[PDB]
């Protein structure tokens, strides 16, 4: 009795390279395979041939990759054909009308009326390679009204679209936006915002910043702040400063009137404190403030002139712990009997990861671990083969922090299923490292099943899912009686920013029916460039630059590559600070487009495939559910 | 004892929606305005008033106690995220990497010149390879640093013979080392400095670490124009050899004036006579001219009444030349569009882009884009458009905006959402069921209450006919709304009294063809001389009304009434060779250009204008021809001559003649429609001014309209004195206060002739003076400064205005700064023959009086002295003409001798004492019969002792010297 498998991504993007992975379980000789796709329901036919031969000498491997043409256009669906001689398997898959990515660069985020906005539009596909499409670029004022409209193509420009706009000296104040969409996809629009404010050039600069990035509520020391003021040419200021503290409730601000203090400024340096006493008198009860944020307002009046500068530091997070703990990386499903690996995510109150945070599990600690630079550490707990849902709690245990200062977090992990009640599992485990392209990564295949059908399992099929597409496919051999097999996977620049790994095995079941156990795991790689680009001083170091001077710039990039440059004042660059066009911020947009949802595993045997962005369908009666939705469950 | 903190504690109470009114009430007032007084200027609810009143009541009593017994008194406020001015981005260029790769590494050297800014630059790079995709590089930091830096700090402008003290600021950036520097001001004969040709002026100064130093210089500018001031610096021990060379502008002693002299339509045939047209043009008055200033007469020939305008409306940097007024308000800002729109239309319909230049068009379209972009700043929810951003929306203004927008839909992209929402607004919300339109804002334009209803509906109905077949499907009840308004017109039209309305509403009715019979007669008989529809006093409105009447005449295709009207409109240019205001200009522009487009007459250009200036030997022969990119020609003369113009054969055009000169100060003699009292007083010395301000003063303006109804859109045009600058805090408070005494301030130095501050007002009360005051700071100390000017005027009727000058105060003997040495004696040399040495022998007199230049030699007796602030007038009676010039003068007649203010102390002429004077024919000033004299570098002034006092010791020596001179000049004269 044979078995024939068709494996395909969850949502099929039009006009793009898509892989239809085919196999053959238990078949004497080889069988011709042709795949064809139709509109559902209708005799349309978007692809005809594309044949592959399932050679026994190659374990029956099949690629057949094709791009679906875009034509007559409630969320559309396509019926896919998988003919293996006589018996044919079909699937109703969801279609996606999504071009790719537009990125918008702006030299500054704030402008004066009169000045020029220098912006570029980067046109790239799903592999983040440049592609020549038609794009439409608008400039809106804060009131939504478009004041500049352009239709331009991005071919021969190899990606880049340089544009310019002069702000008239009498114009709307506020957050002007730059909307940009592919003419192929007026549905999907990309935006960047900038301000116009108005000409304001203060005499001196004031920076108000606390000694701590946060406030610990029970800490009786209070929130100390350092007021620094100095002229634009580095003269230390002498004057007076009026500070006042307040609590921000999401986007509603409550001024604490009794926190207003008047301090003298001596040699550009000043000191003030918001006490816990006065803090709690601005509302009561301490715990209600955890999650709220504090802000300072500093007004510095000179001793010489009447000149006066204001400065505001807000978003100072009130915390019960200097650290956070997250389970957003950890799978939500465990396999009773097998070990369960936790991907604990530890962040500072602001959002950035925290290096070296000793963490352990509640109920049974010891062993411990150490956080990497990406703020992740792995923790495993072997629990009993129980059908009961597992509730885990992970605390932190940093040295030189009090026990009442640490952070705690709970998650709920539901059991597998093994339909129907056969208790045979597969566990994928990976080492948590700062892994860089070019290195090798060991992948552990753990088997747990009754000692009767454990000799029949000869191979594991593993599948790579990268950037929503199917990446690589292969096999993993197994000698009967083996409880663990390792896979040497060679990571390249094709796995950035992150890749999923689905592994499954199939056999004649314990009772009589087919059993197909599956599991998935998520692995993050160093989220940087596919190529590279470096800017440094071309001249032999020597001495520092001087105004109006000739200097040399070295550009270390990729052959044939096009490099677009701009030189901005550090004063506006550090003034962003959220619309920064980083490489990390580029991959973040690729991750939030990725499919699907669950950071690994599933509710059942085929709930794994859907939660990783795949549709498994058997020649028997074992398939995944139909995905009619494009996005995920609400965060 | 806190006051700053007792403040904000009071703002501490009161709900969120109210802290605005309390905050603004706690503030003081530039005027002495009281608490209750401040109210009723306040525009919000009465809940807002109750807080405002309670809070300044609270504070004015609290600081009223501070006087009884150096502490701050300001607001901490909320949310100012300041600093917007950052250095412009650069290196906006693209380079691809074509160097042979070394395992990916494709190094590409790139050479650049760093900007001359002391800052830290952030170079951002983004790669794009069709092999390996996009790659955003890390920021590269370059800290551009300089140890020593000079900044030369000069005033915006200095008036000739003023005494500015400039300063050279020097910065030492070194973090732990004080710089010693040798700094020098270089000699420039343009101005008296401490540096002369004799010896230089260098001095050593030591600048502390991480700080700056100011080095003052006194300069007395002798010549007008742009003069170069240069300080040079050589720092000790370091070979840092730096210097700064800026240019300060020395303006003359009065106020700039473009005086329109003539206009005259140039049309041979038409009443220009078969005796082809001859045109007499009188000399410009220039009676009030400033002694020793230039003038210039600009004669312009126009091939078409619209030509200068067409030329200007098309160009971006000459577009502002259509209007003498500021353009920072709802309807004023429409220069950005209106002229250009009609000008492009005009050239489209007459097919002239070919000869004129097609390149200019794409340029012209960009202006209308820009203008449109600007106009959107005035647009509110929903689509309503107000005269000032975030303020009560205007029915008149929206109507206007709807017109130009509707008439632009073809030229640039107009958002139909923006356009049709406005038409949707005017109709659904502003039109009464009677067909009339309502105005709920304060009126921008020309004020039973018919005609109020009749005029505004006329203006709105003219707007809706442009949106007719654009907002068809967008706005449902357009065609019915126009009908309602059209019906209201042809019923009440026969009751119209004001000549203005009869035209505008006449045109509105003409557009429908509903101006007929008895109504048409009404429209036609309202014109004086059958060439204009005009009203008493309302001058620039008559240019507006007449223009409409032309548009109505063209709408009726009645091309007999038209010629004389176009002639009249052609010549109503009293502010330069131009109509003055926006609404005036764009109205005549449209109509005159509409005449060009709707003419059944091939009125072609072959004009042959010849010019004979009595100053030039050669005639001037201009030939303006149709089919040549121009239709323009101009000529300049430095002399104020009366000349004669001759036009010949075929063409209807214009001949604008305008002279520019500098009229003296002196407050306007007959403010006929506006009252103005201007005051400047020293603020208390502990007021706390900005760190650079040497001295602060309070400037109070008080103005009142002389009409039976309030004046609408009006302007204060305040030109600061020299070195002075207005406190932008106080002006803000005046415009952004919950009270609000102002609609906005401009502070625009268009260019040159002293930096100006423009204040927009919604109205000027005719009931009482409308006072507002504000602080001015003096960032340089100056001596002998000339008065700054202030001008009020109605924005839409410039004919009504008032000009006053303001000046600190004497208090007995004006002071210099300084004398003590040659620097002071340098300045005085300029005026009056510098004796010095005090020899002055009889033999020395005869040599100097015999200069071939010496035209007159009088013995005068000083009758009256009328010393002003800018120039001194000495009225001298002639006692004996020892030598008469081209100016004959009788013994016993009087001549007025003018001297600069910087020479009063040197001349020291006491009233009713006798003098010996002489000088060149160059000294003569202002033609007969009454002549004046200018005491200049060639004017010998000397005291003539009286007879009763020739007995004294110091006099008998000097007495018979003058007696020997008197005879040896009458009896014998000059020997050679
Ligand atoms: C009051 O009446 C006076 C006249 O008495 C007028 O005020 C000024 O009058 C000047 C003549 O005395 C006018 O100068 C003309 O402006 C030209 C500007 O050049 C243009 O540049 C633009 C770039 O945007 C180009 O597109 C054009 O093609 C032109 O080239 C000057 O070229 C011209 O004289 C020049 O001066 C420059 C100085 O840098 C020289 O380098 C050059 O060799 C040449 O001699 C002349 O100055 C001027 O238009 C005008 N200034 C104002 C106010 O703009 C006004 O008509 C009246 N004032 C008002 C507004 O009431
Ligand atoms: C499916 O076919 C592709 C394309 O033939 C294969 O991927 C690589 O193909 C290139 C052809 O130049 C070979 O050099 C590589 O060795 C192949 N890489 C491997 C082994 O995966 C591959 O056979 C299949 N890849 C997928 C999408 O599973």
């Amino acid at each position: 009795s044979p078995m024939y498998s068709i494996i395909t991504p969850n949502i099929l993007r039009l006009e793009s390279e898509e892989t239809m992975v085919l196999e053959a379980h238990d078949a004497q000789g080889d069988v011709p395979v042709t795949v064809t796709v139709h509109d559902f329901p209708g005799k349309k036919l978007v692809l005809s041939s594309e044949k592959t031969v399932l050679t026994p000498a190659t374990n029956h491997m099949g690629n057949v990759t094709f791009t679906i043409p875009a034509n007559r256009e409630r969320n559309k669906f396509v019926t896919v054909q998988a003919t293996f001689g006589t018996q044919v398997v079909e699937k109703v898959v969801l279609v996606s009308l999504q071009s790719g990515y537009l990125f918008i660069q702006t030299d500054k985020t704030i402008y004066t009326p009169g000045s020029t906005v220098l912006y570029r539009i980067f046109t790239v596909n799903h592999k983040l390679l440049p592609v020549g499409r038609t794009v439409m670029v608008n400039i809106e004022n804060p009131e939504g009204i478009p004041v500049k409209q352009d239709s331009l193509s991005s071919q021969n420009q190899l990606g880049v679209l340089p544009l310019s706009w002069d702000i008239p000296e009498l114009v709307n104040m506020g957050q002007w936006k730059i909307r940009a969409y592919y003419e192929n996809s007026p549905q999907q629009v990309f935006s960047t915002e900038f301000e116009v404010k108005e000409y304001v050039l203060p005499s001196f600069e004031v920076i108000v910043e606390p000694t701590e990035k946060f406030y610990y509520i029970y800490n009786e020391k209070g929130l100390e702040v350092t007021i620094t003021a100095r002229f634009l040419y580095g003269k230390k200021v002498e004057g007076t400063a009026f500070v006042i503290f307040g609590i921000q409730d999401g986007e509603q601000r409550i001024s604490l009137p009794e926190s207003l203090k008047r301090i003298p400024i001596e040699d550009g340096s000043g000191e003030v404190v918001l006490s816990r006493k006065v803090l709690l008198d601005g509302v009561l009860r301490a715990e209600d403030l955890v999650g709220k944020s504090l802000y300072v307002s500093a007004t510095v009046i000179l001793h010489s002139g009447s000149d006066m500068v204001q400065a505001e530091r807000s978003g100072i997070p009130i915390v019960t712990s200097p650290y956070q703990i997250h389970f957003t990386k950890t799978p939500k499903y465990f396999k009773p009997g097998m070990p369960f690996d936790l991907m604990v995510f530890v962040t500072n109150p602001d959002g950035s990861p925290a290096y070296r945070v000793p963490v352990a599990v509640q109920g049974e600690d010891t062993v411990q671990s150490l956080t990497q630079g990406d703020g992740v550490a792995k923790l495993s707990i072997n629990t009993h083969p129980s059908q009961k849902p597992l509730s885990i709690t992970v605390r932190t245990k940093k040295q030189e922090l009090s026990e009442a200062e640490q952070a705690t977090r709970t998650m709920q992990a539901l059991p597998y299923s093994t339909v129907g009640n056969s208790n045979n599992y597969l566990h994928l485990s990976v080492l948590r490292t700062e892994l860089r392209p070019g290195e090798t990564l060991n992948v552990n295949f753990l088997l747990r099943m009754d000692r009767a059908h454990e000799a029949k399992i000869r191979y594991y099929t593993y599948l790579i899912m990268n950037k929503g597409r199917l990446l690589k496919a292969g096999r993993q051999v197994r000698e009967p009686g083996q409880d663990l097999v390792v896979l040497p996977l060679s990571i390249t620049t094709d796995f950035i920013p992150s890749f999923r790994l689905v592994a499954y095995y199939t056999l004649i079941g314990a009772s009589g029916q087919r059993e197909v156990v599956a599991d998935s795991v998520w692995v993050d790689v160093k989220d940087s460039c596919v190529g590279s680009l470096v800017v440094k001083s071309g001249q032999s170091e020597d001495r520092q630059p001087v105004p109006g001077q000739q200097m040399t710039l070295k550009i270390e990039g990729d052959h044939g590559a096009r490099v677009v440059l701009v030189a901005v004042d550090k004063g506006v660059f550090v003034l962003n600070k959220k619309n920064k066009l980083t490489q990390s911020k580029i991959w973040d947009v690729v991750e939030k487009a990725d499919i699907g949802c669950t950071p690994g595993s599933g509710k059942d045997y085929a709930g794994v495939f859907s939660d990783a962005g795949l549709t498994f369908t058997s020649s028997s009666g074992q398939q995944t559910a139909q995905r009619a939705e494009l996005q995920c469950p609400q965060p | 004892v806190q006051l700053t903190e007792k403040r904000m504690d009071k703002v501490g109470k009161y709900p969120k929606e109210l802290r605005k009114c309390c905050e603004d009430g706690m503030r003081e007032n530039p005027m002495r305005f009281s608490c209750q007084r401040r109210t009723r200027f306040i525009s919000l609810g009465e809940a807002c008033k109750k807080v405002f009143l309670d809070c300044c009541n609270y504070i004015t009593e609290l600081r009223r106690q501070h006087a009884r017994a150096l502490d701050e008194d300001i607001i901490a406020e909320e949310n100012i995220v300041s600093r917007s001015e950052f250095p412009e981005s650069w290196l906006w260029n693209v380079e691809d990497l074509k160097e042979p790769p070394k395992n990916g590494i494709s190094t590409k050297l790139m050479n650049i010149f760093l900007k001359d800014s002391i800052t830290t630059w952030e170079i951002l790079a983004v790669s794009m390879s069709d092999k390996k995709g996009i790659c955003v590089a890390d920021p590269f930091e370059v800290t551009v640093m300089q140890d020593f830096f000079i900044d030369l700090r000069l005033p915006y402008s200095v008036v000739r013979n003023e005494q500015v003290e400039i300063r050279a600021v020097l910065y030492n950036y070194r973090q732990n080392q004080e710089l010693k520097v040798r700094v020098e001001l270089l000699h420039n004969p343009a101005f008296c400095s401490l540096a002369t040709t004799k010896r230089r002026h260098q001095q050593t100064v030591t600048i502390p670490p991480k700080s700056s130093l100011s080095v003052p210089y006194v300069i007395v500018p002798l010549k007008t124009g742009l003069q170069e001031v240069e300080v040079k610096a050589a720092v000790y021990h370091h070979f840092i050899s730096d210097g700064v060379r800026k240019s300060l502008k020395v303006v003359p002693e009065g106020i700039r004036m473009n005086k329109t002299v003539a206009v005259r339509t140039l049309d041979p045939e038409r009443l220009g006579r078969e005796g082809v047209q001859k045109e007499d043009i009188p000399p410009a008055d220039l009676s009030d001219q400033v002694p020793d200033t230039e003038s210039e007469t600009r004669i312009l020939l126009q091939g078409t009444p619209v030509a200068q305008m067409t030329e200007d409306a098309v160009d971006a940097e000459r577009l502002k030349h259509l209007i003498v007024t500021p353009s920072g308000c709802g309807e004023q800002n429409m220069i950005g569009m209106t002229p250009t729109v009609i000008a492009v239309h005009y050239l489209d319909e007459t097919e002239q882009w070919e000869k004129f230049g097609l390149e200019k068009r794409q340029g012209a379209l960009e202006l209308i884009k820009k203008g449109y972009t600007q106009q959107l700043a005035f647009r509110q929810p929903s689509s309503a458009f107000a005269a000032f951003v975030k303020r009560a929306p205007s029915t008149w203004l929206t109507a206007y905006v709807v017109k130009v927008f509707s008439l632009a839909v073809n030229l640039i992209a107009i958002d139909s959402q923006v356009l049709c929402g406005a038409v949707k607004w005017l109709i659904l919300e502003k039109q009464k069921p009677d067909g009339v339109f309502q105005e709920d804002a304060p009126v921008i334009h020309q004020e039973n209450n018919n005609e109020k209803d009749m005029a505004l509906t006329a203006f709105v109905l003219i707007s809706l006919q442009e949106a007719k077949d654009i907002c068809e499907e967008q706005v449902n009840s357009l065609p019915g709304s126009i009908t309602k308004a059209g019906d209201f017109l042809e019923a009440n039209y026969m009751n119209l009294q004001r000549s203005y309305t009869v035209a505008i509403a006449g045109y509105a009715l003409a557009q429908m063809g509903r101006l007929k019979g008895p109504l048409l007669n009404k429209f036609l008989t309202t014109a004086k001389d059958k060439n204009r529809w005009e009203d008493p006093g309302k001058q620039l409105y008559n240019v507006e009304a007449t223009s409409y009447a032309l548009l109505a005449l063209l709408q009726l295709k009645d091309f007999d009434f038209v010629p004389p009207v176009v002639r009249w409109l052609n010549e109503q240019r009293y502010y330069g060779g131009g109509y003055g205001s926006t609404q005036a200009t764009f109205m005549v522009f449209q109509a005159l250009a509409q005449y060009q487009k709707d003419a059944p007459d091939h009125q072609e250009l072959n004009l042959d204008v010849s010019l004979q200036l009595p100053s030039r030997s050669s005639k001037i022969t201009h030939r303006i021809h149709w089919e040549s990119a121009s239709l323009l020609r101009s000529e300049e003369t430095k002399e104020n001559e009366g000349f004669t113009v001759t036009a010949e054969g075929k063409g209807q055009g214009t001949l604008s003649v305008v002279t520019m000169y500098h009229a003296k100060a002196k407050d306007q003699l007959t403010c006929n429609k506006f009252d103005l009292k201007v005051t400047i007083k020293p603020a208390p010395e502990t007021e706390k001014r900005p760190q650079d301000a040497k001295n602060t003063m309070i400037l109070e303006i008080c103005t009142r309209y002389r009409g039976d109804q309030d004046a609408t859109m009006s302007i204060l045009d305040i030109s600061m004195m020299t070195g002075f600058a207005p406190d932008t805090d106080d002006l803000k408070q005046l415009a952004n206060g919950v009270d609000r005494y102002i609609s906005k301030y401009e502070l625009d130095k268009a260019f040159s002739d002293r930096n100006t501050l423009i204040i927009y007002l919604d109205k000027v009360s005719h009931s009482e003076d409308d006072c507002l005051a504000f602080k001015v700071h003096q960032y340089f100390n100056v001596e002998l400064i000339q008065p700054g000017a202030v001008k009020v005027y109605a924005y839409y009727n410039l004919e009504e205005s008032c000009t006053r000058f303001y000046h600190p105060e004497k208090e007995d003997g004006k002071l210099n700064k300084l004398c003590r040495d040659e620097l002071c004696r340098c300045a005085e040399e300029n005026c009056f023959i510098q004796k010095s040495d005090d020899k002055v022998t009889l033999e020395e007199r005869l040599d100097k009086a015999c200069e071939p230049g010496v035209d007159y030699v009088y013995k005068t007796r000083l009758v009256k002295v009328q010393l002003s602030n800018d120039f001194d007038e000495y009225i001298m009676a002639i006692e004996q003409t020892i030598k008469s010039g081209s100016d004959e003068v009788q013994v016993g007649q009087q001549r007025t001798f003018i001297s600069p203010i910087k020479c009063r102390e040197a001349l020291k002429l006491e009233e009713k004492k006798h003098y010996l004077m002489w000088g060149l024919s160059s000294d003569f000033w202002g033609e007969k019969p009454n002549l004046s004299y200018i005491i200049g570098k060639d004017t010998w002034v000397e005291h003539w002792p009286e007879e009763d006092e020739c007995q004294d010791e110091e006099n008998q020596k000097q007495c018979q010297d003058l007696g020997a001179f008197t005879e040896s000049m009458v009896v014998f004269g000059c020997p050679n």
